[PDB]
RNA sequence: GCGAUAACGAACGAGACCUUAACCUACUAAAUAGUGCUGCUAGCAUUUGCUGGUAUAGUCACUUCUUAGAGGGACUAUCGAUUUCAAGUCGAUGGAAGUUUGAGGCAAUAACAGGUCUGUGAUGCCCUUAGACGUUCUGGGCCGCACGCGCGCUACACUGACGGAGCCAGCGAGUAUAAGCCUUGGCCGAGAGGUCUGGGAAAUCUUGUGAAACUCCGUCGUGCUGGGGAUAGAGCAUUGUAAUUGUUGCUCUUCAACGAGGAAUUCCUAGUAAGCGCAAGUCAUCAGCUUGCGUUGAUUACGUCCCUGCCCUUUGUACACACCG
């Protein structure tokens, strides 16, 4: 029997990934990570400011793993949450397009995924090749 | 000095809102000494209540 | 050829007599067929206020337009299945034939 | 009460 | 082809389809081991239909379900039942019933909910309040 | 990443910008003590002078204190963006600046003025004491 | 509550003084036969009706009813 | 005994549940039993879960609510106050942790001090009123089981979430103090003083 | 207004502390801040080291809760 | 309804009826629904296995899930109790469903000076009708603020806030020479938003509307604190001829009352209450509103006439325009 993506927690799946991406730095991280917040309706930018880039880089790839195109305004939706409209009702808000369309841009310039026809992005041929070991070198322990 | 008794029979509901029940006690040593208390819970036959005092029966209430 | 007639209407028993009749006519003359395949049923909902003022409880009405679609696939020729559609003229149910 | 009074 | 029967669970409005094939025992949710639906508090849930009866059952079948609609927790009575369902209806088919009697009595005497379908859907709302029964404040 | 002592290092009361901030307060929210520093603020600064989030107020030598001051002074020469300045595009010379504790309501009233000056509706309305963005009056802020 | 109404307790004890040697004890038989006894417009008053006449003739067996 | 290897790997402790089903697969109802005779039938824990989570019908028929399992009532208790209803998972992690906490201290069984402080906490005779539109004049009368169980469990959530509030202390460990102090008839113990004060009031009503 | 939890870690604290808690039946957040006087920030990074160096055993890991014991 | 019976035998209303939700491996089919095999194909351990993509020619098979038409199914069925042994009621068992199975639609005989002539090219009469009270244009107002009241939304924190991560519904709507619909995908932009292409008059595309509560891991640590986010300054976009009295959205800063609320008072019995969002209506732009929908999901009765309202009988009446007599 083999391990595949499916095979392993998401939560610690993504937190193994997320470490093994920053170590070996060629993931390109764009220089406002220090600066902005992930969605417009988040009010403070993330807490784990070195490596929040990466992490959210780990969960777009399993994400986009277990899916067929999925498109940058899809990927959104999904990190949107509940603004907090002051008195007014909550309200579901989309997440940052920039953020999430440069970290598709420098994952697909890795070469874990890339632009499949009929719009969105595919995971590549490499991509399931690297990331179904990640998940071996999760359960050892 | 609590006793308990068992329900053999559900009277009706006595009170102004109908919120408590008229119960015919048995007690479980010495079957007999029957005894007519109200309760506040709900009621089916057959429970068992126990009574801080025992000598006092019961009769319609307000 | 490939022909699909989509029908709908807001009545289904007539409907559904001509969708019969039809997949019959396709029975006797041996025309291999695909249907009736139901759609799901459209529900058209309006709901207004019952008072043409603006006194008395609010109370409103529900009103409602079931549409019900359906779409059956002949393979024959395109003179053959016209001549069946106006065989099966029926006043509720409108006949839209496309290839 | 009412009735349109003109200025020009 | 092979010893194949197909069944499906139901919550709410979340529906759990079960195949169940013969084979090693390979029990997955969506392509994913039952060992990690997150709903973790509840992972019992659908563990239960399995030591009940027993794991020693699973050796020679294995079962893939797909869960759809509902919610997180909706899903996990759908699943349950699906898989409890697929064990029976494999049962009935390719073994002796009187096993398949067997099963259908633990698991009913533990919950009706393994076997039967919850029948609990959610009320209309009525104009003149904000759900089914509560209404609007009155003020006089 | 576990527990370490230190003594006589800390300091329980900071002065900053003619304000005083408690120093066992986390550095980011200590900070937004000072008028014109809101949260938001606070985090970049400290992520600019290299200053880590996990430490308290008091734990700050005045080498980091100094290098925050600066910077909140000077953000745009500290790669700080000018949309997230206080006062950006400023009125009398156009340029993007962040007014802090006591230059604020200095430079807020100037703009209050500089309304009741040139007899703006909004000017008169802030005389009034009243709400000037259009909110209704006829049922709310009936305090005082 | 369940209390049948006139339109199913006279209509079912009619059944019973014209038909009872092809009537019986069981509500699914009961049911079956009322379809070609009576003309019912709709499934749930027959089997209605059916439930209350299999309820009388249970009664008659153990003496006469009133009214048939 | 032996263990069963599946194609999809089961853990070890995990099925070493077939021999027994015990709640949260660490505590067992077999050694647990009610130390009152009245209350013995609705207390249910003769039929064990897993899980303190059934989602079943105890609203349909009158005495369906005493077949439900004691705990899944008592964390249906917790679920109060508007911002927690419905969270039933929320209330299922506290349960959890309460039990827990419920062992390392008195390290008896959580599920029999859950059981001791429900017993320990009905009143046996409260004072309803029988005011005759208006006036003062209650009379004491006696109380059912169900509605001494099922307010016990009322009182003992009751209390706990009170002192959780604006307070550094989880409402599980909240629950644990109110749970254990109940259990052993302390005083200190809210649904103690509330129960205490209940059966004194009737008996000066008699 | 009377909380005033100490939030630096002197060394009269440290040790007192290592002196304590092992005479504890049961640890968690609350019981470091409610008994020692720490803060409840201090107090979550002393459990997650006291339970490295084997003073505490885990009974139970969470983030909203964390249920220890002594190790001896 | 049973029963008693100078009544007997009937009608409307109730009930029947209709719509909807829950069951059908029993029929009818489905390339606008789904599945197994099979072509071709990817990743991981090599045991033949586990996850995928592709597939409108594999010119496959099938209808469990999905859709909808014809039916079936529940009648309180069987058995125990109580009852005038009647109508019935309560328990179990079976069952998908045993509160009229859940919820609605329709709904009698009359009646109220109830509300609408501001829905009507529905109307009688009265008023106006060329300096119009008609109609149209420009601008303002309907938002105006010492105050009283009603339907509500946020909250007063730790059963919590943030910060990451997990990631599940159902009801629906959608355009052309327009006067512009739903809008994926790509590219810019911190955001809001912009731009370039494409699909869909629709079970096909938006869309699995990857919704929010919720769950996990962290920071926070009882502090008007990282609760709460009014009020306001400065700036960036969107709709629109036109945003000033900020239409709406976004960024930074400002961060108020509020520390669970007196007398009173509202709604509610099971997928119900409560939370939590989403769609449709209004809509060039604006939803703290309604109409629905689903997600999470309880406590407590299953009783009474104590309060409140209504219905029936008896009774009094100088009322019948009927006590507003
Ligand atoms: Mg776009
Ligand atoms: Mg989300
Ligand atoms: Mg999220
Ligand atoms: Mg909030
Ligand atoms: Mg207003
Ligand atoms: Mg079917
Ligand atoms: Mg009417
Ligand atoms: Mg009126
Ligand atoms: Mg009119
Ligand atoms: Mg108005
Ligand atoms: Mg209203
Ligand atoms: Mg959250
Ligand atoms: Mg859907
Ligand atoms: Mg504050
Ligand atoms: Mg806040
Ligand atoms: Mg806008
Ligand atoms: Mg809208
Ligand atoms: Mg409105
Ligand atoms: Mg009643
Ligand atoms: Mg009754
Ligand atoms: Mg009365
Ligand atoms: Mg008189
Ligand atoms: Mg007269």
């Amino acid at each position: 029997p083999g391990v595949s993506v499916r095979d392993v927690p998401a939560q610690d799946f993504i937190n193994a990934y997320a470490q093994f991406l920053q170590r070996q730095g060629k993931l390109e991280v764009p220089g406002y990570v220090d600066i902005v917040k992930t969605s417009a309706g988040n009010d403070l930018p993330p807490q784990e400011a070195e490596t929040w880039f990466y992490k959210r880089a780990a969960s777009i790839a399993r994400h986009i793993y277990l899916r067929k195109q999925v498109g940058v305004g899809a990927l959104n939706k999904l990190y949107g949450g509940a603004k907090n409209r002051g008195f007014r009702p909550h309200k579901h808000v989309d997440a940052s397009g920039s953020i999430n369309r440069k970290c598709v841009q420098a994952l697909q310039k890795i070469g874990v995924l890339e632009i499949s026809p009929k719009g969105g992005r595919r995971i590549s041929e490499n991509g399931q090749r690297d990331l179904d070991r990640i998940a071996a070198q999760t359960l050892e322990e | 000095p609590v006793t308990l008794a068992k329900v053999i029979k559900v009277l009706g509901r006595t009170g102004s809102r109908g919120g408590v029940t008229q119960v015919r006690v048995e007690f479980l040593e010495d079957a007999s000494r029957t005894i007519v208390r109200n309760v506040k819970g709900p009621v089916r036959e057959n429970d068992i209540l126990c009574l801080m005092e025992s000598e006092r029966e019961a009769r319609r209430l307000r | 050829h490939k022909i699909r007639i989509t029908l709908t209407s807001t009545k289904v028993k007539q409907l559904e007599n001509v969708s019969a009749n039809i997949i019959r006519n396709a029975a006797q003359y041996n025309i291999v067929k695909k249907g009736p395949v139901r759609m799901p049923t459209k529900v058209l909902k309006i709901t207004t206020r019952k008072t043409p003022n603006g006194e008395g409880s609010k109370t409103w009405d529900a009103y409602e337009m079931r549409i019900h679609k359906r779409v059956i696939d002949l393979q024959a020729p395109a003179s053959t299945v016209k001549r069946i559609t106006q065989i099966t003229i029926e006043p509720g149910v409108d006949v839209e034939v496309t290839i | 009460r009412k009735k349109k009074v003109y200025t020009t | 082809s092979t010893q194949s029967v197909q069944t499906f669970g139901k919550k709410k409005t979340a529906t759990a389809v079960a195949h169940v094939k013969a084979g090693k025992g390979l029990i997955k949710i969506n392509g994913s081991p039952i060992t990690l639906v997150q709903p973790e508090i509840l992972r019992f849930k659908v563990y239960e239909p399995l030591t009940l009866v027993g794991l020693d059952k699973f050796q020679g079948i294995d079962i893939r379900v797909k869960v759809t609609g509902g919610g997180h927790v909706s899903q996990v009575y759908a699943i349950r039942q699906a898989i409890a369902k697929g064990l029976v209806a494999y049962h009935q088919k390719y073994v002796d019933e009187a096993s398949k009697n067997e099963l259908k009595k633990i698991f009913a005497s533990y919950d009706k909910t393994l076997l039967v379908a919850d029948s609990r859907r959610m009320e209309p709302k009525k104009f003149g309040g904000r759900g089914a029964r509560a209404r609007f404040q009155k003020s006089y | 990443p576990l527990v370490v002592q230190e003594q006589g290092s800390f300091q329980h009361i900071l002065r900053l910008l003619n304000t005083n901030i408690d120093g066992r307060i986390k550095i980011m929210y200590a900070l937004t003590k000072i008028r014109g520093v809101g949260r938001r603020y606070a985090n970049l600064v400290c992520k600019k002078a290299d200053v880590e989030l996990t430490k308290r107020a008091g734990e700050l030598t005045q080498e980091e204190l100094e290098r925050i001051v600066t910077i909140m002074q000077n953000p745009t020469n500290y790669k700080i963006p000018a949309w997230f300045l206080n006062r950006q595009k400023d009125q009398v010379d156009g340029k993007d600046y962040h007014v802090l504790a006591n230059n604020l309501e200095s430079k807020l009233r100037d703009d209050l003025e500089r309304l009741k000056k040139i007899r703006s509706h909004r000017g008169i309305r802030h005389f009034w004491g009243l709400k000037v963005r259009g909110q209704h009056t006829k049922t709310t802020s009936r305090g005082r | 509550g369940r209390v049948r109404t006139k339109t199913v307790k006279r209509a079912s004890k009619v059944l019973i003084e014209r038909f009872y040697p092809k009537l019986t004890l069981d509500f699914e038989t009961n049911k079956r036969l009322t379809s070609e006894i009576a003309v019912i417009q709709s499934k749930r008053l027959r089997n209605k009706i059916a439930g209350y006449t299999t309820h009388l003739m249970k009664r008659i067996q153990k003496g006469p009813v009133r009214g048939i | 005994l032996q263990v069963v290897e599946l194609a999809t790997t089961i853990p070890l402790d995990v099925q070493e549940a077939q021999r027994e089903v015990k709640l949260f697969n660490k505590w067992s109802f077999e050694d647990v039993e009610v130390k009152d005779v009245s209350l013995v039938d609705y207390i249910q824990i003769r039929n064990p879960v897993f899980v303190s989570h059934t989602a079943g019908k105890y609203a349909s028929k009158r005495f369906r609510k005493a077949q439900c399992p004691i705990v899944e009532r008592l964390t249906n208790s917790l679920m109060m106050n508007g911002r927690n209803n419905g969270k039933k998972l929320k209330a299922v992690r506290i349960v959890k942790h309460a039990l827990e906490i419920i062992h390392v201290l008195t390290e008896q069984n959580p599920i029999q001090v859950v059981v001791d402080a429900i017993v320990n906490s009905g009143a046996r005779e409260d004072s309803t009123r029988i005011g005759s539109s208006g006036t003062v004049r209650r009379q004491a009368v006696d109380v059912s089981p169900l509605r001494r169980v099922n307010q016990a469990i009322a009182l003992l959530t009751i209390g706990a979430r009170e002192a959780s509030f604006r307070n550094i202390k989880t409402i599980a460990e909240c629950l644990a103090e109110e749970l254990i102090n109940a259990a052993k008839g302390s005083s200190t113990s809210y649904a103690i003083k509330k129960k205490d004060e209940l059966e004194r009031v009737a008996k000066s009503n008699r | 207004d009377k909380a005033q939890h100490i939030v630096i870690l002197d060394q009269e604290k440290y040790d007192r502390i290592l002196k304590d808690v092992p005479t504890y039946k049961y640890v968690s957040v609350s019981v470091l801040v409610d008994r020692l006087k720490i803060g409840g920030s201090l107090a979550r990074v002393a459990l997650r080291q006291l339970e490295e160096d084997g003073i505490i055993t885990p009974v139970l890991k969470h983030s909203k809760q964390a249920i220890y014991t002594r190790a001896q």
